[PDB]
Parts: C-alpha cells; structure tokens; sequence
C-alpha cells in the first residue's frame, strides 16, 4: 500500500522524532553544545506528543503493510514519549557530571523512542523486528553509556550479547512462521487453517522461537536472569528508560500480536503463557525479598510486574476487558516506575562515578532529601499494589481479568506474589524514614518529574476514572 | 533453452580452470628450483582504534549502499514517491557523514 | 524441487550450532561469532520461506536481518575493544562483578 | 540446481562446525567466510539472487572484514584461555551439544509436519525486491536507515580511543 | 645522555687519540657473528632509558625503529621512534653507519695526498669540498691564487652545486611520489658530468684542486660543453617545477611540513637554505666571500 | 555425440577457455608493457633486448619466478600465506568473469553483474589482510592495516559510483548495460560516477597512487616482503589482471563497451581497454603520492557524497524524462 497525506498525518509522532534524531544530529555536527541538544531533543519529543491530538484527529488507518495507527497505538505512543521525555530530563543532571561527550545520549534516546512509537503501530512481522531492534541497540549504547566504569561496561555487554541471542531467537522464529503462514502480517498468522487445525507445529515452533525473544525483552522466566545486573550496572535514567519504555513498547506489540493473530487463542500457547505468567510473578516477587540494592531489587519488581500484565494477556480472547487493563496497569505502572527510578537518578546525580543503589544510602534519606523520599514511599506503596495508588487500581484490573476468564493458579499467583512484594516493598518505604549516619533547574525539573509522577499515582489512585475512560477510548480495530 | 545452460558451463569451467591454473603455477613454483640454508634465512625482515573506526564506517555504509543498490535497480517503476523515500534516506546517510566527519570520526591526522 | 522442510532444516542445524558455539566459548570473539551464525542461520531460513512461497518478503527480510547483523557486530566488537582496552583479557566469565 | 544446494548445505554445515570448535581465531574467520559462501551458494540455488550477492557483499564482505580488522588489530596470539582448550573437554561441552541436539530434534519434528510442495527456485530477481522495498516497505527501509545510524553512534561512542 | 655517536657502544678507545692506531684491525667472523647476535636481539632487550627516550612502554607508544629500506642516495642510519599511535612524540637518530675515519686519515695523509679524501666528505659536491681544503691549506703555506684559479675554481664548484642541487630536487620528487623527474635530472647532471669529465677527467670525486691552484689548465673546447649545459638547462628546470614542484599533491605533502622558524634554525646551528627559508640572509659567498666570489654578480 | 546444443556447449566453454587465457596473458604482458611504457614516458628504452623489442623478457622474469627458490617463513602460518596469492590472483580475474568482450563472446551472463564484481573486490580486501597477518612481521601487519583501511575508504563507494549507469540502464545486467549506451556512452552523463569509480578502481587495485608497499618504504611495512619466487609474482600478475579486468570494467559501462561505427566490435573493445591500460601507466608515471590521511580523508568526505549526489541526481533526471 502507498503512502497518502492522511497516511502522512498518522505518520506525524514517526515523523517528528525522526527529524528530531536528523536535526540534534547535525546540531552536534555543528557544536556540541549539552543545554542546547538536550533542548532540541525534548523540544521534538514534546512536539510529537502534541501532534497526537492530530493523529486522533486524522483516525484510524492502516499506513502500509506494516503499519496500523489506531487509539490503542496512540497510547502506546503517549506512554512511550513520556517516559523518553523523563529519561532526557533525569539524563541531564547526570549527564552534567560526565567528561566525555554528552551529547550522544540525547540520539541515542530519540532513536530507541523511533523505536517505540513503531512499536506502538507494528501491524506486521518486519515491524516488529524492526521496532524490537530500534530499541535495543540505542540501548546497547546507553547502558554501557559510562563504559570507564565496570559495571557499565558489564551490564553493556551483557544486555547486547543476550539480546543478539533473543533476536536470532525471533527472527528464527518468526521465519518458521513465515514457512507456515506465507503472509508477515499479523492477521494472516494461522488464518491458512481450519475445522480445528490450529495447533500446526511448525507455526507454534515458530510462536515459540518468538515467544523466547520476546520473554526475554520483558524479562519473563525464564529469560528474566539479564534484569537485575542489567539494571544495576546501567547508568540510572537509562534504568528508567529501559524499565518504563521498552517494557511498555514490547508488551503492547504483544499485545496486538496476540489480538490480531488467529493463532492467539491456541491453547498449547495459552497455557505456556500462563506458566510463564505464574513464574514470572512468583520468581519475580521471591528473589527481590532479600535485596540490599534498589536497583536489582526494581529489576526482580519488573520481573513480577510484568507477569501480572501476562495474567491480563493470557485473558484476552476470553473475557472483554483485557486491554483496557493492560492499558490502565501500564499507565499506572510507567508512572510508579518513572517516579522510583527517577529518585535514584536524582540521588545520582551529578555522575560521579559508582551508583547510589546501595539501601543503606537510602536508609534516611527522609533527613536530608524529604520531598525525595515520599516520592519514593509513594512509589513503593504503588509498586505493592496498595489502594490510594495507581498500582492497586491496576492490579484490581488483573485481579478481576482472571476472575473473569477463571484463571484461578494465575488469580492466586497473583496474591501471594502480592504478599511477597508487600514485604520487600514496605522495607524500602520504613527504611526512608529512619536514621543513618543540585542548586540547578534541570535537578529542579527531574524534581518535579517525580513529584508528579507521585501526585498523578495518588490522585488516580483515589480517582481513577479520568485514567479508565482515557484507556477506554484508546481501542484498537476489532 | 540450452544457451543458459551452456553458458552455465562454461561458467563454470571458468572458474575451475582460474583456480586450477593459479594452483596449478603455485605448485610448479614449489617444485622446481633449488633449496639453499642460512642462519639468518629464517629471520623475518599496538594499533589505533581508528583502524576499527574506518572499518565499521565501511560496513554500515555498505549497508546503506546495498539498499541504495536496490533501489538504484528499479527506479522507473518506484516512481517519484520512490525518488521522495531514497533522498530521506540519503539525506540521512549525508547527516550522518556530517556528523562523523565534523567530530573528528574521520579525522586521521591530529 | 528443493523441498522447504530440507532448507528449514538447513536453518535449523546452523542455528543450533551457533548457539553451542555461543554458549561453550568463553573468548566474547568466538560468542560474537556465534551470534553471527545464528542471526545468519535466522535470514536464511526466512529466505528459504520467501522462495518457498515465491515473494521478495524473504529477501526483504533477510536485508533487515544483515542490517542487524552488521549494527550488532559493530557493536559488539567495540565493546570487546573496550575490554581488551580495560581488562587486557578477553574471557567473558570475568565479567560477573555483578549477581545475587 | 539441487546439487548445488545440497552440497553447499553440506559445506556450510561442515564449516560452521569447524568454526566453533577451533582454536585459531583467524582460522575460524575464514571457515566463517567458507560457511557464508556455501551459504550464498545455498540463496542462488533457491533463486534468491539479490540474498546471495549480498550474502557475499555484506557479510562475507563488510562484517566478516571487520571481525578479521578486530582480530587482526588485537594481535591474538598465545593467550591463555586459547592455550587450554576448555572447550574441547566433554564435561564442558557435553551438556550444551545434547541441549542444542533436544532443541534441533523438536525443531527438525515441527519442520517435518509443514505442507511442502517444494521450491521451485524461481529467480526472484533485485528489482523486485527493489520494488517491495521502496513500496510497501517504506518505513522498514527508512527505520533501517536509523537502525544503522544508532549502531554508528554507539560503536563510535564506546570504540573510540581518546 | 653521554654515550658514543660514530662508533659502536661496545667500543675500546677513543680513535682520534694520537696513540689510537688509525689502519685498520684484523677481520673476525667471531666478533661479526657477535654483533649480529646484539642486532638480532636489539629490540628484544630495547630500553628507552639508554637511548635518551622516557616515559616509554603509559604503555600506549610503540617504539619502531627505521633502517636501510629507503636508500634515496643519503645512505644508511637508523632512527628510533617514540610513537602514540601514528604521532611522533620523540625520536632520537642513530648514526655513525657512515664513519670513515676521515680526520684520522687528515693525520695519516700528507697535505697534498689528503685531496682525494676531501672529495669523499660529502659525495654529491666533489670540488665543491675540495675548495675550503686548499683554500685552508693555502692560508698555511702563505699561498694568495691567481684570478684564472678563482674563476676556474668558482665554476667547477658551481657546477657541481648545480649537480647536487639536480639530485636533491628530483630525489624530494621521488620521496614525494612522483617518480619520472629523477630521470630527467640525472640526464641534466650527464650534460654537467660530460662537462666535468672533460676538464677533470673524472666524474663524482675529481680530486682536481690543488694547493695553489688546479690540477691542469682548462682543455681546448671547454666552453662548448659549458655553453651547451647553459642552453640545457633552464628548459628541463621549468619543465620540472610545471610538472612537479607545482602539483598541489606534492605542495600538500610538503607545505608545512617540519616547519621551523629563525631562533630554531640559529640554535640548532642550520645553515644554507634551511637558514635562509627563515628570513636569514646568510651566505658565506656574500657574508664572507672567498675565491674571487665577489666578482661575480 | 553429434548435436547442435553439444556443440554449442563445448563452443561456449571454448570461448571462456579463450577469454581466461587471453586475461592471463594480457595481464602478464601488460607487466612487461609496463616496464616498455614507463621507458616511454621517462624518454628512455625499457626491456628491448630480451628477444624481439624485449619480447622475452616476460617468459625470463616467469623462468626466474618459477625456479627461485620456494620459501615460506618458519614462523608463519602457512595455509593463509599460501591462501593470500591466490586471492589475490582469482579475485579480479573472476570479476573479469562477468565482461562482455563481444556480442556473444562473454562467460557469464549473469542477471548480478556488477554485484559479482563487487563480491570479488571483497574478497579482494581479504587477499591483502591475510598477506599481511600471515607473514609473521609486525611491519608487514601494520602497513597491511593502512592498506586496506584505504581499500575500504574506497569501496565503501565503488558501487555507489557504479549505481548511476546502473539506474541509467534499469539493469544489473552487463549486456543490457552496454545495449543503453548504443546511442550515448554512459562517460557523459554519468561523468562523475566515472572519475569516482576510476578513482576507487585504481585504490582496489593498489595501483600508484594507492600501492602501500611503494608508498612506506623506510619503515619496511610493505605487505609482499614476505613473499618471494611465484607467490610474489601471483601478487604480480594478479594486480596487472586486476588492472586489465577494471580498464575492461570501466569501457563497458562507461564507453558503450564494444560499441563503435567502422571497426569489428571486439577491436573497439581491445583499443578503449589497451587506452585504458595505457591511461593506468600514465598515471603511475605522473602523479605523486599524497599522504595516507589525505587518501582516506578523500575518499570519505569528497567522493562517497559526491556518488550519493550522482545517484540521486541521476534518478531525478530519470523520473523527469519519464513521460
Ligand atoms: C512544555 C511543553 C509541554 C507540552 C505538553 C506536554 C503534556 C501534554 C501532552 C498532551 C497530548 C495530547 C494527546 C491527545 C490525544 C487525543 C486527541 C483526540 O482528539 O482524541 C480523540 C479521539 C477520539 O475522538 P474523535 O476525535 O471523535 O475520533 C475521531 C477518529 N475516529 O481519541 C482517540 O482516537 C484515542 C484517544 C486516546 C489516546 C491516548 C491518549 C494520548 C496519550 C496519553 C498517554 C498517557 C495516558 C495516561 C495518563 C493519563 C492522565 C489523565
Ligand atoms: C581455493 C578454492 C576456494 C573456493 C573457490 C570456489 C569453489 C567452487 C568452484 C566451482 C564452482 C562451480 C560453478 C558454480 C555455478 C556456476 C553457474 C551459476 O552460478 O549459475 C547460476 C546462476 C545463473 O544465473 P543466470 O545466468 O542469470 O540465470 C537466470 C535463470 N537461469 O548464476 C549465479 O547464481 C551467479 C552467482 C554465483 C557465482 C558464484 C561464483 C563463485 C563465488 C565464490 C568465489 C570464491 C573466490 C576464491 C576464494 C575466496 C576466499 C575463500
Ligand atoms: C565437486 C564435488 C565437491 C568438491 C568440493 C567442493 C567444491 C565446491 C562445491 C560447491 C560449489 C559448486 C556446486 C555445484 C554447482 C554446479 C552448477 C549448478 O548446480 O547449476 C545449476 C543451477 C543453475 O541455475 P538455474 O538457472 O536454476 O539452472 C537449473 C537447471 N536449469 O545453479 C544454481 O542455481 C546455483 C549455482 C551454484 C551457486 C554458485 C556457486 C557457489 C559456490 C560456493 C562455494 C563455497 C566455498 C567452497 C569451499 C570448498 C572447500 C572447503
Ligand atoms: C584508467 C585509470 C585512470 C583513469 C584516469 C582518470 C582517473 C584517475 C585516477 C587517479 C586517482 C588519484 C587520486 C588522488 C586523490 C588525492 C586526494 C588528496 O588527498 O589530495 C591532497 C591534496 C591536498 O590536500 P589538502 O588537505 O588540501 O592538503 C593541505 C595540507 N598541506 O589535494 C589536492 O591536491 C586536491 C586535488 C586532488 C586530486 C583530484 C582528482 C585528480 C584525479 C587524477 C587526474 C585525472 C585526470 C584525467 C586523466 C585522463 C582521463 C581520460
Ligand atoms: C545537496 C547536498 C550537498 C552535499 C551535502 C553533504 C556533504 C557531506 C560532505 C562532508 O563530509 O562534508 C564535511 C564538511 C565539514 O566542513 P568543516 O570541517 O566544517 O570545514 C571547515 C572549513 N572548510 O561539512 C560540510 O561541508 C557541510 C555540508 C552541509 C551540512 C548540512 C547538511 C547535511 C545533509
Ligand atoms: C563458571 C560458570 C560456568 C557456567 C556454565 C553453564 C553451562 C550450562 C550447561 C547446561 C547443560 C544442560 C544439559 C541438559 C539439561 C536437561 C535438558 C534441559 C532442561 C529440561
Ligand atoms: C584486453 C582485452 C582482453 C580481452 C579478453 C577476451 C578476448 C576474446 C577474443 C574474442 C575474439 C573474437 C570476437 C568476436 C569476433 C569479432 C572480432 C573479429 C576479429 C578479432
Ligand atoms: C501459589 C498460588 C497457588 C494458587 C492455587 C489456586 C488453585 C486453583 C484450583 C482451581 C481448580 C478448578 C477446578 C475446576
């Protein structure tokens, strides 16, 4: 299929950050000039979650073969750009402290946002390939971003040997399905069978392969082991970025993937999913009890959170408001998680070298940094699931998703990993608050990021109507 | 049709022939001639990152010229729209020569 | 008369042996390595497909494939240029300072 | 046309094998370089012309190229994980062969139930595939090209030398 | 770093002492079998700190050592660099590969004998290195010349300027990498050589001055073959520097290159046109003249 | 055995036998022609007394190759010093595999074309890197380094220089290639996707002024000093063969190949290459040598922009007369 100026006009978020990597690019060719592309950068970001209000305006279309724009991509898109346009504010201060050029971290951020935003409207294998690897390797970059330091080095090295390995891993498996199918499109994916053929092997082969790629793309057991050192040794607003936007990017193209595919509903799928899914919550919520680093302890937290949104997945064919509960969790849990990574990032900022993750540098951190710290008690209670928070709103969703389907081992799953997280989690929150032994804008703004991010959970904990009605009208084609 | 497969062999009789005659003037240059021994006979007569940095330009370059290799082969039928999406590309590409060359990348000399 | 299953199979094995390489190699040169084979592995299964079903998709694909094999091989041989660099070593499991 | 195939299969298999059990890396390099030749060999067997010429441009030209640069450049010689040969022990190797075996037999099962009429090898020419590419496959065409510029930024940024 | 310059570091003796015997020793293929043993293990036991060099293996230079591989007729010696990356960060010559003995052989020759010597200090300048020779030894024995000595003695060292200068022109082409203009010139210094031969009798070291004048008279049709060069040459001169010195891959290889200023040249003791590039105006032909020099404009 | 497609067949295979051992020859008497036209250009003689005008003087110089003594150094790695030659050797001669010489005189007409000379200028690269890390010499490694760093500074762009004649003729195709230059040879309108792909074709051949082992000769770095008796003169003759398969390269895409009004088509084909041939001669003969930065600083910052400017030029032309 061509391309139309309505086409163009659902282009416009693609577009823009695109011309925003061309433009800082060639800003750095010029001089490089910290203040000024980081300007650029989130200039072009905020630009592109503007021009979402013409993209809803312009409706919903397909723009190639590969791509379908819709309310549900809108979203996916809006929650991708708020957490680039955080990870730029946070990446600022740190970046303040760092001697080698900064200016590339900007880049590097936009294109893993390009990344994203196709992500958001992949309606097709290549797409999907595609936006997986736009995110990846930016992020290859960003995390061995500080690569003087070891652990940075380490977790860089790391992060793109494993995800070389889970891209073979899909694309092998996205080949078989091609082998089968004969059509990349995600709704010809098993539309070639009939009268109950459904389970062909070679097309769950295939399923497979790309469930192993994208499991480990959202740290599902048993390809979760990269999460904690990847998330320790990266560079802390780019343990924001790779905790908000590439889980949320990866698991909305799953989501579609799983809507729209006729093999979606399989039930050898559906039950390797939910196995995957209670794994995933209880290994996620057990390894993070016993957790003297927040970092890891986050990695272990993203682990489980992201095996509750796979409890909303494995409902999707079954019940009917399995979307809207992926959409409300994820908002919900952008929000958390930018608010917790973003007190690290600010209590590691300026870069100085290792990594304010140890507990006991947070151990009282209510003495010196207040406002800091119940960002942060805030975000734990989220991160728990408890009511007042957006977090409790979205696992009300999960908990209702599998009530509705039946799915009672991931409905009890869900509670006990819930019983395991309160406890790791309230030791975060009570160690603030007991006794142990800057003076810019963009601190300042980094300061704001996360109190409004605990302002936002509070409100649409007690209130989340706004944020039900939003997602509600944010619907995918049927 | 029999003129493809006879050029068929004969392209392949081309390439065994060129690999036997260069082995075959090889073999002959080990065989004859005499052999002499000295003491010294035996005795033969860290570099830069930038060595890296030339090669990698050279492979993602190379990438962006096969795709420019694909369009170049069927610009006809692409049309204009197809000249609109190669001259984003290109453009791009010569954004990010820019960028490589006004930051020193290719800058061999200090 | 290539039948696919044998040109599927053909994919299967390289990628199979590039993952044993990947996974018994302690040198990152040889687990880069590896990584290629198997991306490599990957394309050609989804070239066998596109013949098989006679569409460019396969070659498309493949393209998109050899692009992430040369980004992803760039990359990785500048991080294991930078551990060389700061490490004078090139063995993988001594990158392991982080666990638990 | 099946000749070719099989026995370029066949090569390929053979030196991939050879490349990740030797010791040699410069020796494994250019076993690579045989197995994507073979493996070229195998894209023009099938009719996919534009696969095997890139096959031998890109990868057997360009990404192969730099890992013999690297190798080249970090001057391996003696080093001491080469010199032990841990690989090559069966009580290393023995469990990650029967892994990779149980995976290629279910996936070599999966294969085996897939209709299969056969491939008639067609030549599918670069200019069809030109025309796809810069048709319906616009966007892959443009993201590829900053999918590449991320790669550039990142090895410049962590190969650099200072 | 005070160590020996002409001869080897394992040496005995200081030559030019008066007890030191000037002939030659005894040949032994022990001793030649010795030192290239210490040539072959010179760079396995290399270290910088004999050789003047310092902060060497930072352990980021590389220290490479230059040899007899480009011979463009300047002869043999070799030149250690200290190198960050491609960068010269210091560099020290080794040579002595070229020691003759030739002020020992000063005091082994007679005033008269010694001549031929004399033409083998610099080799492209023959008389050229014969006149500050007899002009010296003519202060000693009280000697003032004729003017048909200073005009002869004038051109044949002028000729051979031309002769040297010829060389070191087309030689710089070559190093440069444009090798066709060596041909030309070496033709150009065969117009000066057919000259050369006919009044000297000989090409390269024509040992031809003589304390008090010069060896014989002009030969009868010397002027032909001087007028013959004279309406040669500018020719092959223009053609050389439109084909060469003007090619703007040559001026970018060469401009800028090594530059110095004038306290670099006076300090480091540079004379000829290294000095005079530097604004300098010194010539010993017109700042000290000698030889009748100042008769000619 | 009497048939009209047998015979065909063994008359096709006939033909490519020929055009192989007319390469091979004409590579190795161009050595011998380069010596004579360096004489020329240097107003002098070259070999004119072994044989007949210094006829022979290329079957004594093939004698001494083959009778000097085989070496291989002790040290080195034998299977890719041996490999390196023949690389360097089979790579261009299998890039002249493609060329069409006459109608219906050509060996391979394959729907790849150029694409197959590129693979081969790949491989090429791989001639020069493992001649260099086989020898065991740090020297040899080091200036094997620089020169293909430069190789790859000018193929990065070899093709790109090729894709404006490739858009012209709509083809990959050699013959059809040569057929859209019936009325204009492709040298005008394609005139900087011809000094761009003379100047890269003269860097992958490591002709002068691209040649490391002439360019670097006080640090003894050069790549080939390793190599001796007919490993040597494989270097040779494969770089005088790669010199004859890019000048035929060049008349086929940018001079109508064998296109001309009076004259057999394969004469005009043999005059525009032996032009060419000489044009290389000239060229080594003439210019100096720049610096190694200034080459690659050239090659990536002036004459890759300069083919995407072309190409793009090009297809704008195309569209435009397209009614
Ligand atoms: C310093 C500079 C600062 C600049 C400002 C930065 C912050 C503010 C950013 C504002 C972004 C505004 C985006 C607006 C998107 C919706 C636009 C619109 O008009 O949508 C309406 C459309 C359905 O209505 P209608 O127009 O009738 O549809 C015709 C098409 N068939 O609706 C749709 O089709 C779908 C509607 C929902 C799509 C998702 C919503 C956008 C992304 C939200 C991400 C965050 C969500 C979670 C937080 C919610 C908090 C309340
Ligand atoms: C020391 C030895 C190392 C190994 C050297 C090589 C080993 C093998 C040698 C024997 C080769 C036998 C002949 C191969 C087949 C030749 C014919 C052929 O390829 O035909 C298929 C196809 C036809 O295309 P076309 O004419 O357009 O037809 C359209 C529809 N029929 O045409 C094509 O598909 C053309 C494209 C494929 C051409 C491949 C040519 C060889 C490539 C490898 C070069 C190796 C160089 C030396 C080693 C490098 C370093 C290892
Ligand atoms: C001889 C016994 C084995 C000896 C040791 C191994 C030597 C090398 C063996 C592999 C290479 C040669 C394989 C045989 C090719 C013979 C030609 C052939 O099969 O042609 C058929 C077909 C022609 O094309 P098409 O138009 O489709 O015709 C179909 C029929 N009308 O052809 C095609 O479609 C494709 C033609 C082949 C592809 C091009 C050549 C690839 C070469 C890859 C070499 C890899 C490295 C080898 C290293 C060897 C040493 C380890
Ligand atoms: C059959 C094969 C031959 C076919 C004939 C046509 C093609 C010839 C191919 C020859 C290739 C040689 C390429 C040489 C490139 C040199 C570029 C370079 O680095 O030049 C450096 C020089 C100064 O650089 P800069 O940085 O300014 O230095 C200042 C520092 N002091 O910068 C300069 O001097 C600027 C100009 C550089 C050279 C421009 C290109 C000249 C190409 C050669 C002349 C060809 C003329 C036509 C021949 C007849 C054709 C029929
Ligand atoms: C119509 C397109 C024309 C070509 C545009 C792209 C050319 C790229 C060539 C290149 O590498 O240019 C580098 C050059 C660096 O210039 P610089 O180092 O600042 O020089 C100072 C003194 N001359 O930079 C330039 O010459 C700048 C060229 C324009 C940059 C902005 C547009 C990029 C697209
Ligand atoms: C220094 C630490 C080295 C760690 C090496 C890790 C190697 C792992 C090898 C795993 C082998 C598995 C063998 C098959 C297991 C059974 C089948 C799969 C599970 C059902
Ligand atoms: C440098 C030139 C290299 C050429 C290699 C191939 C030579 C092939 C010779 C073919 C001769 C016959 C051509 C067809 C007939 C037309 C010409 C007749 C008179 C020769
Ligand atoms: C660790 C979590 C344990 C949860 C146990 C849930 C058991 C559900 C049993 C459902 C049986 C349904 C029979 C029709």
């Amino acid at each position: 299929m061509t391309i139309t100026p309505q086409n163009l006009i659902a282009l416009l978020p693609l577009l823009i950050v695109g011309l925003t990597v061309v433009v800082v690019m060639l800003s750095i060719a010029w001089r490089r000039n910290h203040f000024l592309n980081a300007t650029l950068s989130v200039i072009g970001l905020n630009a592109a979650l503007v021009s979402l209000w013409f993209v809803g305006q312009a409706g919903a279309m397909d723009v190639t073969p590969l791509m379908r724009v819709d309310g549900f991509a809108m979203l996916y898109t809006g929650l991708v750009l708020l957490a680039s346009l955080a990870t730029c504010t946070f990446a600022y201060p740190w970046l303040e402290g760092y001697n080698d050029n900064k200016d590339e971290f900007y880049l590097l951020v936009l294109i893993a946002a390009l990344g994203g935003i196709l992500l958001a409207n992949a309606n097709h294998l290549a797409s999907l390939f595609l936006g997986i690897e736009l995110i990846s390797l930016p992020l290859f970059g960003l995390v061995g971003y500080a690569f003087r330091q070891k652990r940075s080095l380490e977790a860089s090295i790391k992060y793109t040997i494993l995800s070389a390995a889970a891209s073979s891993f899909l694309l092998f498996g996205m080949a078989l399905v091609y082998a089968q199918s004969g059509d990349l499109s995600f709704v010809a994916l098993g539309k070639n069978l009939g009268d109950g053929m459904l389970n062909e092997p070679l097309l769950l082969a295939g399923f497979g392969l790309m469930i192993v790629g994208l499991g480990f793309k959202l740290s599902l057991v048993p390809f979760h082991l990269w999460t904690p050192d990847v998330y320790q040794g990266a560079p802390a607003p780019v343990s924001t970025f790779l905790a908000t936007a590439s889980k949320i990017a990866i698991f909305g193209v799953v989501m579609r993937l799983f809507l729209y595919a006729p093999v979606g509903d399989s039930e050898a799928i559906r039950v390797v999913l939910a196995i995957i899914a209670f794994a995933s919550i209880i290994f996620g919520n057990l390894m993070a009890l016993s957790q003297t680093n927040i970092k890891r302890l986050l990695g272990y937290s993203s682990i489980s959170h992201l095996g509750y949104l796979l409890v909303a997945l494995i409902a999707l064919q079954t019940g009917e408001m399995s979307m809207e509960a992926v959409g409300v969790y994820l908002a919900g849990y952008l929000f958390s998680s930018l608010g917790a990574f973003g007190v690290v990032s600010l209590m590691s900022s300026p870069y100085r070298g290792p990594d304010a993750d140890s507990l006991f540098s947070y151990r009282g951190l209510f003495w010196h940094r207040p406002i800091l710290a119940a960002v942060m008690t805030v975000m734990m209670l989220s991160l728990a699931g408890i009511p007042m928070t957006l977090g409790f709103i979205g696992k009300f969703y999960v908990l209702a998703v599998g009530v509705q389907a039946h799915l009672w081992w991931l409905v009890g799953a869900v509670v006990v990993g819930s019983a395991i997280g309160l406890y790791y989690y309230l030791r975060v929150a009570v160690s603030l608050y007991l006794h142990a032994p800057p003076s810019n804008w963009q601190y300042s703004a980094g300061g704001i990021v996360v109190l409004i991010s605990a302002l936002l959970v509070l409100v649409l904990g007690v209130w989340p109507q706004p944020l039900i009605s939003i997602v509600r009208l944010a619907m995918p084609l049927m | 049709s029999t003129e493809v497969i006879a050029h068929h062999w004969a392209f392949a009789i081309f390439l065994i022939v060129a690999i036997g005659l260069c082995c075959l003037m090889l073999v002959g240059g080990w065989f004859l001639g005499g052999r002499a021994r000295a003491r010294s006979k035996n005795v033969p007569f860290r570099l830069s990152a930038k060595f890296y940095l030339v090669a990698m330009f050279f492979v993602i370059f190379d990438v962006e010229a096969l795709y420019l290799f694909a369009w170049s082969t069927s610009i006809r039928e692409s049309g204009w729209v197809g000249f609109v999406e190669a001259a984003i590309f290109i453009f791009v590409l010569l954004a990010g020569l820019v960028y490589l060359v006004r930051i020193g990348a290719l800058d061999w000399t200090p | 008369m290539i039948p696919l299953q044998h040109g599927l199979i053909l994919a299967a094995i390289l990628f199979v042996l590039g993952l044993t390489g990947l996974v018994i190699r302690r040198n990152l040169l040889f687990m880069l390595i590896g990584l290629e084979i198997m991306i490599n592995a990957s394309a050609l299964a989804f070239v066998v497909a596109g013949s098989y079903w006679g569409q460019t998709d396969g070659q498309v694909m493949y393209i998109l494939a050899i692009s992430l094999a040369a980004a992803e091989a760039s990359i990785g041989l500048a991080l294991l240029l930078q551990l060389h660099r700061r490490r004078q070593n090139l063995n993988i499991d001594s990158v392991s300072e982080m666990r638990g | 046309m099946e000749f070719a195939f099989y026995i370029c299969g066949l090569i390929a298999i053979l030196a991939t094998l050879r490349v990740i059990t030797h010791t040699n890396p410069v020796h494994a390099l250019l076993y690579l370089i045989i197995s994507l030749l073979a493996i070229s060999g195998v894209f023009f067997s099938l009719g996919a012309y534009f696969a095997g010429a890139l096959e031998i441009i890109v990868y057997a030209g360009a990404i192969m190229v730099l890992f013999v640069f690297v190798v080249m450049m970090l001057n391996l010689g003696g080093s001491e994980i080469e010199q032990e040969r841990q690989w090559l022990k069966p009580q290393v190797w023995i469990g990650p062969a029967i892994l990779s075996a149980i995976m290629l037999v279910v996936i070599v099962y999966a294969i085996l139930g897939v209709n299969d009429q056969g491939i008639d090898g067609t030549p599918i020419s670069a200019k069809a595939v030109g025309i796809t590419l810069f048709g319906p496959y616009v966007l892959a065409v443009e993201l590829a090209s900053m999918l590449l510029l991320a790669g550039l930024v990142v090895a410049f940024h962590v190969g650099r030398e200072e | 770093n005070l160590r020996r310059i002409m001869m080897p570091q394992t040496w005995k003796g200081h030559p030019l002492r008066k007890d030191y015997p000037a002939r030659a020793t005894e040949f032994s293929p022990f001793e030649l079998t010795k030192a290239k043993q210490d040539l072959e293990m010179e760079a396995l036991t290399f270290k910088p700190e004999e050789w003047g060099m310092k902060r060497g293996t930072n352990e980021d230079f590389m220290f490479l050592n230059l040899g007899p591989n480009h011979p463009s007729a300047h002869g043999a010696f070799r030149i250690v660099l200290q190198l960050d990356g491609e960068e010269i960060v210091d560099c020290v010559p080794d040579i002595g590969y070229h020691h003759r003995g030739a002020e020992k052989m000063g005091e082994r020759q007679s005033w008269h004998s010694y001549i031929p010597y004399t033409d083998r200090i610099e080799y492209l300048g023959g008389c050229v290195n014969e006149m500050p020779y007899v002009l010296a030894v003519e202060k000693l024995a009280g000697i003032t010349v004729p003017d048909r000595v200073n005009v002869i003695r004038v051109m044949l060292s002028e000729l051979f300027r031309i002769n040297s200068h010829l060389l070191y022109i087309s030689t710089f082409i070559q190093d440069v990498g444009a090798m066709t203009p060596v041909f030309f010139a070496f033709t150009d210094r065969q117009k000066i050589y057919d000259l050369v031969e006919a009044i000297t009798g000989f090409r390269m070291h024509p040992a031809w001055f003589r304390i008090g004048g010069v060896a014989h008279d002009l030969p009868r049709g010397w002027d032909r073959l001087l007028r013959e060069f004279l309406d040669w040459m500018p020719k092959r001169l223009a053609s050389y520097e439109k084909a060469a010195l003007q090619n703007t891959i040559l001026k970018g290889r060469s401009q800028g290159v090594a530059a110095y200023g004038a306290k670099e040249a006076l300090e480091w003791g540079t004379t000829g046109a290294g000095l005079r590039a530097t604004g300098i105006d010194f010539d010993v032909r017109k700042a000290r003249p000698y030889s009748g020099y100042e008769n000619f404009d | 055995w009497i048939s009209p497609e047998l015979i065909e067949i063994l008359l096709t295979i006939l033909k490519a036998v020929v055009i192989l051992l007319v390469v091979v020859t004409c590579g190795a008497f161009m050595s011998f022609g380069e010596r004579r036209l360096l004489g020329l250009f240097q107003n002098r003689y070259g070999p004119n007394r072994v044989g007949w005008g210094g006829s022979l003087q290329l079957v004594a110089d093939m004698i001494k190759m083959f009778f000097k003594e085989d070496w291989i150094p002790k040290f080195s790695d034998r299977v890719i010093f041996t490999l390196a030659p023949m690389i360097a050797f089979t790579s261009l001669l299998l890039a002249f595999a493609i060329v069409p010489v006459s109608p219906g005189w050509v060996v391979a007409d394959l729907n790849i074309g150029i694409l197959f000379f590129l693979m081969m200028a790949g491989l090429a690269v791989y001639a020069v890197l493992f001649a260099g890390w086989s020898s065991n010499n740090k020297y040899s490694l080091l200036g094997a380094m620089r020169a293909s760093a430069q190789t790859l500074s000018y193929e990065v762009f070899l093709g790109l220089s090729l894709m404006g004649v490739v858009a012209q003729a709509g083809s990959f195709n050699m013959t059809d290639i040569v057929n859209s230059q019936a009325h204009v040879w492709n040298v005008i309108p394609q005139f900087f996707g011809f000094i761009t792909f003379a100047i890269a074709g003269v860097a992958v051949c490591h002709r002068h002024p691209f040649d490391q082992p002439e360019a670097e000769q006080e640090l003894a770095d050069g790549y080939h000093i390793e190599y001796s008796g007919m490993k040597f003169g494989l270097f040779f003759v494969g770089e005088y063969i790669g010199i004859v398969t890019i000048s035929a390269l060049m008349v086929t895409l940018f001079f109508g190949g064998w296109q001309g009004p009076l004259l057999p088509p394969f004469i005009w084909f043999a005059l525009k290459t032996a032009f060419f041939m000489m044009m290389f001669i000239l060229i080594r003969a003439s210019l100096p040598r720049p610096r190694y930065d200034q080459v690659m600083s050239f090659g990536w910052k002036i004459c890759l922009p300069l083919t995407l400017i072309n190409l793009l030029v090009t297809a704008a032309v195309i569209l435009w007369q397209a009614q």
